[PDB]
């Protein structure tokens, strides 16, 4: 549930990490990893 | 109030039911519970778990009241009584949504238990003859309980020493107070000793410690409640005195009163003199020259066990001691374990009791060991009046479970569903076993339906080989007569909780 | 509208609670007192005892219920629901404009009328006096008010208890009053219903003195009850020991031993089988007591000694002397048998004579369920009292069938009393309609099915045939709940005439007291 | 933000959906009753329809919005009998908690339900009813008596059975490349206060509720070939320019020239010949007087949505402004349609123009009279929903017996199907078969009867039908009577429900429970 009330139900790793609220400085860079997996691979995100 | 109050009373039992799930079975785990006595209880059997459990909701005390009834009755595996009674209340949630009254539920479970009393007699068989008997049958029944809780690997050495202690019990007497033992801290976990008599720790120290002889060949036992110390008289010590020399005579009289009684202790000549009250340092250096065993601060329970062993008595007057008040035993050997000396009474005139000396620093280990001895006397009592047993592992209830489904199928309409829920509630015993063993409850319970129908009767569930086999032929057995009062007690308690629609709390 | 009305809402909370606690299909409750006392029972009488009373009419109901426990005590919630139903009907009568005086007159004139209608429902006129067999059959339906699970086992425990206390003396023996306090039930944790036994003597839980009670197999003994407890000799006021010299210092302890030699040997000279000691004694008493084989009762209570005088049959000696051969009790066997894991000292005899004040050992798994059985024994012996002290209590049709015929009788009385009595009497029969609806509500049946069954039996008419089926048929639910009719003669479910006779006077008294209250006055409370 | 993992999420989701589900279960079956909702804003609606209630109800946990969207999907599929549909998937979540506590994997719970519904399609085909099947006099009346259930209008079934059937017979049109179907949602329902349902009027066509602006205008138009013109052009004093703005006589001439053209624009309508003209925005008495001399029936304060269905049904071209290929303002004769019969009738202290015999698009309107607005609130949504059942009845002749006949029958097929699959999925079939039986059990709860007594007898009659393949009939029987509590064939009682409604009910209920079982955790981000 986002700040505006958007409900998204999925197992996609890139979608979950996109709206995930992370208070850890290094763990925020893990979202960039999922962003590169969608641009380069873009398939089987749940397995990757 | 209403249907919601009954669910609130059931939910109070669910917290106890969910905590007792690991507490059943050999492969069941343990739960940690802290009490107000600063005693951390880690145990398998739920016998002492329900006593030390903190009760929050008032309705949860119903399972505690029925636990003490089955505590002195069975004591081993009684945690399944509240689990089965909890399943009867848990499976009653869809029944509360319907218009079925609790009294219609009362008649449903009663007809299943009334037949179950007859089935247990039919499912079992008289053994007797040249088959398993004393020194054999007692070892098979005691090994099931004990090895299913603690000392899993070393149970071969540990249980064998405890079974040999119960062998001293004989028929025609069968006293129930013979299970009294003591707790010995310290030592190795795999080391244990056998003692046929009362053992009591020093608990105090005095200058004549190292001078106390530990070995008496033919001691004489004497019990006295007289405390040895300089203290005021019983009521009033006020003495009117005129002359000055009489005040030193009072000091002499206070000494002569004690010193004359000190000579009367050594005048008897009994090599064992026990004081019910503490012993001070005033009589130490005197009585030490006589070189007779002495122990102070002895508990009143240990003094009563000596009276019931050698037939002694406690007297406050030495001149009134009768010739039979001095008891004798076969041998007296004082053992010292961890700088703590222990007296030993061997060869009492009549002793059927065996006090097991344990070792180790963990206090929670003896909880089930004392409970195992409480179950050991139950095995002896239930092997005499009626001779029969059933299979072990907990699969006995699954044999009668399907027998209730077959009979009640054709019996009076709606009463089929209520009894079928009882037979469904009997499946929780193997269900909690398959959960803690990492097995598959679906495949096993489906095979039991054929194992309890086309598989005749005695085939049980084997945890060691992860297969289904006969526990009766395996020689591992479980007491049959303990399930009669266990199944009937849970029904009257469940019918009482479901009949309470409101709870009143003053203040 | 703020006093005579709102006062009903205070009882309405307790009235709804009594609807589910009445009948064999009723519901139990959990009670937690302010001091920590826990009570679980289906009877609302004990509930109102420990519950804090705020509204004044609540104390009126518990005192009226206490009057039933002194007399009857069987189905006390019947009149409580009837009294609570009058308050629900009162809201209908007050809305009509009837004054509080005329409403009481409607209930008062119907009270004397209802007492006269109790003679028309009389059945089972004759009853045996000293016959136990017929008594065991009529006491069985009395248990149906409480838990009906086993009525046979509870009757067998009463059978062995009455057989001892019963004076017998067939024909006319000048039979005295049967003592209720003589029979005393003791709750024992553990065991099934069949494990319970009956002790002809006094069942005590304590430790035996020397070893265990024995030697009484040859019988022929003498037991004397001592009212004065045996203790260390002392004066009334607190004294101080004053020694004139040092020689008396060593003789003080020896002087007390001389008293033990004098007192314990003098009381043991006659060889009493069982001595009654209400206080503590020293350890030196075992010298003379174990020598002569005397059994010792250690620290009993106050109420257990009054019942012991009728067991051993010994004269209550006011002072403690040497046992007098003139006044002595006759006791044969005294043994100690282990039951629930501890040695239980019992005074039970074997034949040889029949004394009074027996006891019953009650063994059960659930201690909470034993409270209802303990109250069932009190109501069980109360059923015998109605057939004992009075000439007879006879019988009346139970299961609410008696109140059904009264509805037609009260209806006919309303047609003959015009004026304000028309609204009072016709609604007075409505107060009797809650009794059959209470049994049907606890059973879960639909009222729509029960209503024509209640109208069929006693309301329609009585045919000219002798002993019509309407009188011997009633509302009972086993398998017949679909039909709604059952014969009460085969099941033999009956109630005594004294049950409803005392309830009608309470129903009017409870209505007269509450409905006459103009306002509630409380000063610093 | 706030994130919780484990069974705490699935437990709070089921308890939240079950709490709001038990509220709408009181409306199940003919014995159900409506309920009131307090919106705190001053508006309230009393109805048993779950589509509106779940939309109005504030959803606390975000998992509850899945069941809300489920009711919205039923409107696009069927839309009627929501009391008997949306409560089916609510029972699957209760028994799912016991399976989660077990070692069964959540996908195995899902896979067990997938093979259950996929095989249940053939199970429905066994009890499936053909187009003819039972007597089926008009085959609509037998279904019309079923639509009276689930609602409080069942007491009027002596009328509404003839009302809905006789009205929808003229709705048949040719569309979708020669497909014969009823254009649902094109039926206009009118409400009137007073009397009872027996005063309703059936209009084989379109009926608009409105009167003439001036009382001096003729209120009666009779005869055939009646032309109607929908004019949405606003007639009012024109506003100024972009703000550049601009002898007051020449300034007043602006209104004189505009109103002069407005009078000429009406004269162009006079030459058209249309008997009825419509005007959206209001006008003064100047332009109203011209309509009197025009000998044409006008109407003002018209709703735009009402005129959109007029141009569709009649076929005339809706004209929002008068223009042509040139710079001349006029009205061409090619923008008018034709109708078989058009007449205005007086009904309930009011009048309405009845447009019948529409050649372009055929439809029908139902003008009903009732107690009041609050009494017709339930009767409104109920009749709008009953239009879909009659559509699905004649579109597909497949129907099924109602009153718990399907749920009681599917249990027997799944009993032999559970042992067929076996392994770990056998327990999932048993829980799925027992969950379908909860709906007919809750049916007798609202009727204050004993359901288990009927289910035990009803299932025994369906069992004797399946156990004997060759069968005269000593065994076969079905149906459940709520009033008398007996088992009787529904051919006499007349309760039958379309198959397409029940198939799509269980088809959508499958993915409803799976959406909850696929949620591992729930996280909520605080708003800005």
């Amino acid at each position: 549930k986002t700040s505006r009330g958007e409900i998204i139900i999925s197992n996609d790793g890139h979608t979950i990490l996109k709206q995930m609220a992370i208070l850890h400085p290094v763990a925020r860079m893990l979202v960039e990893v999922s962003a590169a997996q969608d641009s380069e691979a873009g398939d089987g995100t749940t397995s990757v | 109030q209403g249907k919601g109050q009954i669910i609130s009373n059931i939910n109070a039992c669910v917290a106890v039911q969910e905590a007792l799930k690991p507490t059943l079975g050999p492969l069941g785990s343990d739960i940690l519970i802290v009490t107000s006595n600063q005693k951390t209880t880690i145990s398998n059997d739920g016998a002492t778990i329900l006593k030390l459990l903190d009760v929050v909701h008032p309705a949860a005390k119903t399972l505690v009241d029925i636990s003490r009834a089955q505590d002195a009755e069975v004591g081993d595996g009684t945690t399944s009584v509240t689990i089965l009674a909890g399943e009867l209340m848990k499976e009653a949630k869809p029944f509360l949504e319907e218009g079925i009254s609790s009294h219609l539920i009362m008649k449903g479970y009663r007809k299943a238990v009334s037949l179950a009393v007859e089935k247990i007699n039919e499912l079992a068989v008289d053994i007797t003859s040249e088959k398993s008997s004393g020194r054999e049958l007692l070892e098979r029944c005691a090994r099931t309980a004990m090895s299913s809780k603690l000392i899993h690997n070393n149970a071969d050495f540990f249980v064998k020493m405890c079974v040999d202690a119960v062998l001293s019990l004989d028929r025609n007497d069968l006293d129930d107070k013979l299970i009294g033992i003591k707790k010995i801290p310290g030592g190795a976990m795999e080391e244990s000793l056998f003692i046929n008599g009362v053992a009591f720790k020093k608990t105090f120290s005095y200058a004549g410690f190292e001078q106390q002889p530990k070995k008496f060949n033919n001691p004489k036992i004497l019990s006295l409640n007289v405390e040895l110390e300089l203290k005021a008289e019983k009521d009033n010590a006020e003495v009117r005195v005129e002359h000055v020399e009489d005040y030193q005579a009072i000091v002499d009289a206070e000494w002569q009163l004690i010193f004359e009684k000190l000579r009367q202790v050594e005048e008897t000549g009994a090599n064992i003199v026990l004081s019910k009250l503490p012993i001070g340092d005033l009589a130490t250096q005197f009585f030490a020259d006589r070189n007779i065993f002495c122990a102070g601060r002895v508990s009143a329970d240990d003094m009563n066990r000596v009276i019931q062993a050698v037939g002694g008595s406690i007297q406050s007057t030495t001149s009134d001691i009768k010739p039979e008040h001095l008891g004798t035993c076969a041998l007296f050997e004082e053992m010292q374990i961890g700088s703590e000396r222990y007296n030993l009474f061997q060869g009492c005139p009549q002793a059927k009791t065996c006090t097991l000396l344990l070792r180790g620093g963990a206090e929670q280990v003896i909880a089930e060991v004392e409970r195992s001895l409480h179950d050991a006397i139950m095995i002896v009592k239930r092997a005499l009046q009626n001779k029969l047993i059933v299979a072990g592992g907990g699969a006995t209830e699954m044999e009668v479970s399907k027998c209730l489904r077959d009979y009640s199928k054709t019996i009076a309409g709606k009463q089929q569903m209520i009894i079928n829920a009882f037979a469904k509630a009997l499946e929780v015993i193997p269900r909690q076993l398959c959960e803690n063993a990492g097995f598959d409850a679906i495949e096993i319970l489906n095979k039991l339906r054929l194992a309890h129908s086309k598989g005749e009767k005695w085939y049980g569930v084997v945890f060691e080989t992860e297969n289904i086999g006969d526990n009766f032929a395996k020689f591992v057995w479980e007491p049959a007569l303990v399930k009669i009062n266990a199944l009937n007690s849970a029904t009257e308690a469940t019918n009482l909780i479901l009949s309470v629609d409101e709870t009143i709390t003053n203040k | 509208d703020g006093q005579i009305i709102k006062s009903i809402a205070a009882i309405r909370e307790l009235h709804q609670m009594c609807l589910t606690s009445m009948g064999p299909c009723g519901r139990n409750k959990i009670i937690v007192n302010h001091l920590g006392k826990i009570i679980i029972t289906n009877d609302a009488a004990t509930m109102l005892r420990e519950l804090d009373i705020v509204h004044p009419a609540v104390k009126v109901l518990v005192m009226a219920t206490e009057q039933q426990k002194i007399d009857m005590g069987d189905g006390t919630n019947l009149v409580m629901i009837l009294a609570g139903e009058l308050l629900n009907v009162s809201e209908k009568l007050i809305s009509m404009g009837l004054s509080a005086v005329e409403i009481i007159q409607g209930y008062n004139m119907a009270r004397k009328f209802t007492l006269k209608e109790l003679d028309e429902m009389v059945v089972g006129e004759i009853t045996d006096k000293n016959d136990k067999n017929e008594l065991l059959k009529m006491i069985k339906p009395v248990i149906s008010s409480k838990k009906y699970g086993s009525e046979d086992i509870l009757s067998e425990l009463v059978s062995e208890a009455v057989s001892h206390v019963l004076p017998v003396a067939q024909q006319a023996g000048e039979i005295p009053y049967f003592n209720v306090d003589s029979i005393r039930v003791v709750k024992i944790m553990g065991g099934s219903l069949s494990n319970s036994t009956v002790i002809k003597g006094m069942v005590f839980n304590r430790e035996p003195e020397g070893h265990v009670k024995s030697l009484s197999e040859d019988k022929k003994h003498k037991v004397a009850v001592f009212t004065c407890p045996l203790d260390i000799a002392n004066t009334e006021t607190k004294g101080t020991v004053l020694l004139h010299n040092a020689q008396e210092m060593l003789d003080f302890s020896k002087g007390e031993e001389k008293q033990i030699d004098a007192m314990m040997k003098e009381i043991a000279d006659m060889g009493v089988e069982c001595i009654v000691a209400g206080a503590g004694v020293g350890e030196l008493a075992l010298h003379y007591l174990n020598r002569y084989g005397i059994l010792v009762l250690k620290v009993p209570s106050k109420f257990e000694l009054r019942r012991l005088c009728r067991v051993c049959g010994a004269t209550p000696l006011p002072r403690l002397g040497a046992p007098t051969p003139e006044e002595l009790g006759l006791v044969e066997t005294v043994k100690t048998m282990e039951i629930g894991g501890d040695r239980v000292t019992v005074f039970k005899q074997e034949q040889g004579e029949i004394s009074r004040t027996s006891t019953i050992i009650l063994r059960g798994a659930t201690q909470n369920n034993l409270d209802d059985i303990e109250r069932a024994i009190d109501d069980g012996v109360a059923a015998v009292k109605g057939l004992m002290k009075p000439s007879g209590g006879k019988l009346l049709p139970g299961a609410g069938a008696t109140e059904i015929e009264l509805i037609s009788r009260i209806t006919k009385y309303g047609e003959r009393t015009p004026g304000l009595l028309q609204l009072a009497i016709k609604q007075f029969a409505v107060a009797f309609e809650v009794v059959p609806r209470t049994l049907a509500e606890t059973a879960g049946l639909d009222v729509n099915e029960v209503l024509p069954n209640l109208y069929a039996a006693h309301n329609v008419t009585e045919p000219g045939a002798v002993k019509t089926d309407h009188l011997y048929k009633g509302v009972d639910i086993d398998g017949e709940s679909d039909e709604g009719v059952k014969d009460i003669r085969e099941e033999n479910i009956y109630d005594m005439l004294a049950t409803k006779k005392f309830a009608i006077n309470v129903a009017t008294e409870a209505a007269t007291t509450v409905l006459s209250i103009d306002q509630i006055i409380m000063a610093k409370k | 933000g706030e994130k919780i993992s484990g069974d705490d999420i699935r437990n709070q989701n089921v308890l939240a959906t079950m709490a709001v589900a038990n509220v709408v279960k009181s409306s199940l079956g003919p014995v159900g009753l409506d309920k009131m909702l307090v919106d705190d804003i001053g508006d309230f609606t009393v109805t048993n329809d779950g589509a509106t209630i779940l939309s109005l109800l504030d959803v606390q946990h975000p998992a509850g919005k899945i069941l809300v969207e489920l009711a919205q999907q039923q409107d696009r599929e069927i839309g009627d009998g929501t009391t008997s549909v949306v409560i089916i998937a609510s029972e699957l979540l209760k028994r799912a908690n016991e399976l989660v506590k077990n070692k069964i994997h959540p996908t195995t719970i899902i896979t067990g339900f997938r093979v259950a519904l996929r095989e249940a399609i053939r199970f429905i085909n066994e009890v499936l009813s053909t187009s003819v099947d039972t007597l089926g006099k008009e085959t609509l009346i037998n279904i019309a008596k079923t639509s009276m259930s689930s609602k409080i209008i069942g007491a009027d079934s002596d009328f509404f059975s003839n009302m809905v059937v006789d009205a929808l017979l003229a709705v048949k049109t040719q569309n979708s490349k020669g497909e014969i179907k009823y254009p649902v949602k094109a039926v206009n329902v009118l409400k009137a206060h007073g009397k009872s349902a027996t005063e309703s009027l059936l209009v084989p066509g379109y009926a608009l509720n409105c009167t003439v602006a001036s009382q001096a205008m003729p209120k009666r138009i009779a005869g055939g070939n009646v032309k109607i013109a929908c004019l949405d052009l606003n007639l009012q004093k024109a506003r100024m320019a972009m703000g550049v703005q601009i002898d007051p006589e020449q300034l007043e001439q602006i209104r004189k020239r505009e109103a002069g053209i407005v009078l000429e624009r009406v004269k162009k309508i006079i030459d058209a010949g249309a008997q009825v003209v419509l005007t959206t925005k209001g006008i003064d008495d100047l332009c109203l007087k011209e309509f009197v001399e025009a000998k044409i029936m006008g109407v003002r304060r018209c709703k735009k949505e009402d005129l959109r269905r007029i141009a569709r049904a009649t076929g005339a071209t809706l004209v929002s402004s008068m223009s042509n290929l040139e710079g001349e303002e006029t009205f061409e004769s090619s923008y008018l349609g034709l109708c078989d019969e058009v007449v205005q009738a007086k009904f309930s202290d009011d009048e309405c123009i009845l447009i019948k015999g529409t050649s372009k698009h055929s439809s029908s309107s139902i003008i009903l009279r009732g107690a009041n607005d609050y009494s017709l609130d339930e009767m409104e949504r109920s009749l709008h929903d009953s239009l879909s059942v009659v559509k699905r009845t004649l579109e597909s002749g497949n129907v099924v017996p109602g009153g718990g006949c399907v749920e009681a029958a599917l249990n027997i097929y799944l009993d032999n199907f559970a042992t067929t699959v076996g392994s770990r999925e056998q327990l999932a079939i048993a829980e799925f078969a027992a969950a379908l039986l909860i709906i007919p059990k809750t049916l007798a709860v609202n009727a204050a009867k004993d359901s288990s007594e009927l289910v035990a007898k009803l299932r025994s009659y369906h069992a004797a039908s399946q156990m004997a393949k060759p069968e005269r009939r000593s065994y076969r029987n079905y149906g459940l009577d709520l009033i008398r509590g007996k088992i009787v064939d529904e051919i006499h009682a007349g309760v039958l429900e379309p198959t397409i409604s029940k198939v799509k009910s269980l088809k959508s209920a499958l993915e409803a429970c799976v959406a909850i079982l696929r949620i591992d955790t729930m996280i909520t981000v605080d708003p800005e």
